[PDB]
């Protein structure tokens, strides 16, 4: 039902199994335990990541009208080769 | 033809926007766009034999819509409304609304309309089909950052995928 | 409606959803199925404010447009180490670097 994601400084995310199945990576190895170490991705990143599957999950739709992402200038370059390695 | 080449990337380009909205229409976005902020805009199909596509957006007497024309490689907002000397030409379409965007957000012009019959534009954030892969929201961030993409500190691969989509919006 | 959260302990953050109507204890109960320690055995916090079992997050301060999916608003766990409950203690995430100048 929930996964856990463990950042490298140590931080351990849990979310729900259907949100972290936005990850074309995580999707891989979850269907392919019920953790999963990044051990190159630091938790202020890995935390933004977790909030985006929240996004893409609830604004899958347009129904609602779709909120910007906010995303601060210090952690995009970060944040887009995280993205990038987990494919979302 | 070169050409050819500059049409089917405007294309692609605009796939990317996450606010193209395909074959909808006017009636369908007079709907979406009803209950959104003054400047919500999107981009779809124009129903017109000669256009391609037309701009929706909100204004605040309601959603109205303005037809991009594409003429020899170049597009430009619908040259009935104003002279077209004052309808700058661009090769991409995304980067005709980044323009325009671009101008409300520097705040050379507002929601207000000019006296003087030149062109009114009002656009603030677009309105998106569905939420955009992570990747394009650090895309979009960046560019709002900085256009020099190829001094940051990133490898080959995400600086071609960055220079695929140099827009602001 | 809904009111999008992380509930945070130590260095353990749970993303999960609720509704403004939904009560303390409901969010407990959820804690509960996750964490494996029941609701007597738990405190939550809005910052440094206790919050009470019996009432509704919307009446701790927890409205939907401010605790949003892109910006989840965050409950404090503090969990009951046999007789003593444990000071609230949530570790920070690790620090951004700084912007490269041609960003700045
Ligand atoms: C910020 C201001 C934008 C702006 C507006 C204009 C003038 N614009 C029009 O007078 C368009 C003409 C049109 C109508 C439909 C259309 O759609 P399509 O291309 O699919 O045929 C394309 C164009 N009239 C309407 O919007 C009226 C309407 C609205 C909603 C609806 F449900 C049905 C009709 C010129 C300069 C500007 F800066």
């Amino acid at each position: 039902m929930y996964v856990k994601l463990i950042s490298s400084d140590g931080h351990e995310f849990i979310v729900k199994r259907e949100h972290a199945l936005t990850s074309g990576t995580i999707k891989a190895m979850l269907s392919g335990t019920n953790e999963v170490n990044f051990r190159e991705i630091p938790s202020h990143v890995l935390s933004k990541v977790c909030m985006y599957f929240t996004y893409k999950v609830r604004y899958t739709n347009s129904s609602t009208e779709i909120p910007e992402f906010p995303i601060a200038p210090e952690i995009a370059l970060e944040l887009l080769m995280a993205a990038n390695f987990l494919d979302c | 033809s070169m050409q050819a080449a500059r049409l089917a990337k405007a294309l692609r380009e605009l796939g990317q926007t996450g606010w193209y909205w395909g074959s909808m229409t006017v009636n369908e976005a007079k709907e979406k766009l009803k209950e959104a902020p003054e400047g919500t805009f999107l981009i779809r199909d124009s129903s017109h034999s000669d256009y391609l596509l037309t701009i929706s957006v909100k204004t605040s007497a309601g959603p109205t819509n303005l037809r991009i024309e594409y003429q020899d490689g170049k597009f430009r907002l619908d040259s009935i409304i104003c002279v077209k000397s004052k309808l700058k030409q661009f090769d991409s379409v995304v980067h005709l609304i980044d323009y325009y965007v671009q101008m409300c957000k520097d705040k050379r012009t507002g929601p207000e309309a000019p006296r003087n019959g030149t062109v009114h534009l009002y656009l603030t954030k677009p309105l998106y089909t569905s939420a955009p892969s992570l990747q394009h929201l650090c895309r979009l961030t960046i560019n709002k950052c900085t256009g020099a993409i190829w001094g940051l500190p990133l490898p080959t691969r995400l600086k071609d995928y960055l220079e695929e989509y140099k827009f602001q919006v | 409606m809904d009111v999008f959260l992380m509930i945070r302990r130590h260095k353990t953050t749970i993303f999960t959803d609720a509704k403004e109507s939904s009560t303390v204890f409901e969010l407990k109960r959820i804690v509960e199925g996750i964490l494996k320690r029941p609701p007597d055995e738990q405190r939550l916090y809005k910052d440094d404010q206790l919050l009470d079992d019996g009432k509704t997050l919307g009446e701790c301060g927890f409205t939907s447009q401010t605790a949003r999916p892109q910006a989840p608003a965050t409950v404090g766990l503090a969990f009951r180490a046999d007789d003593t409950f444990e000071a609230l203690c949530i570790e920070p995430f690790s620090s951004p670097p700084e912007l490269p100048d041609v960003m700045k």
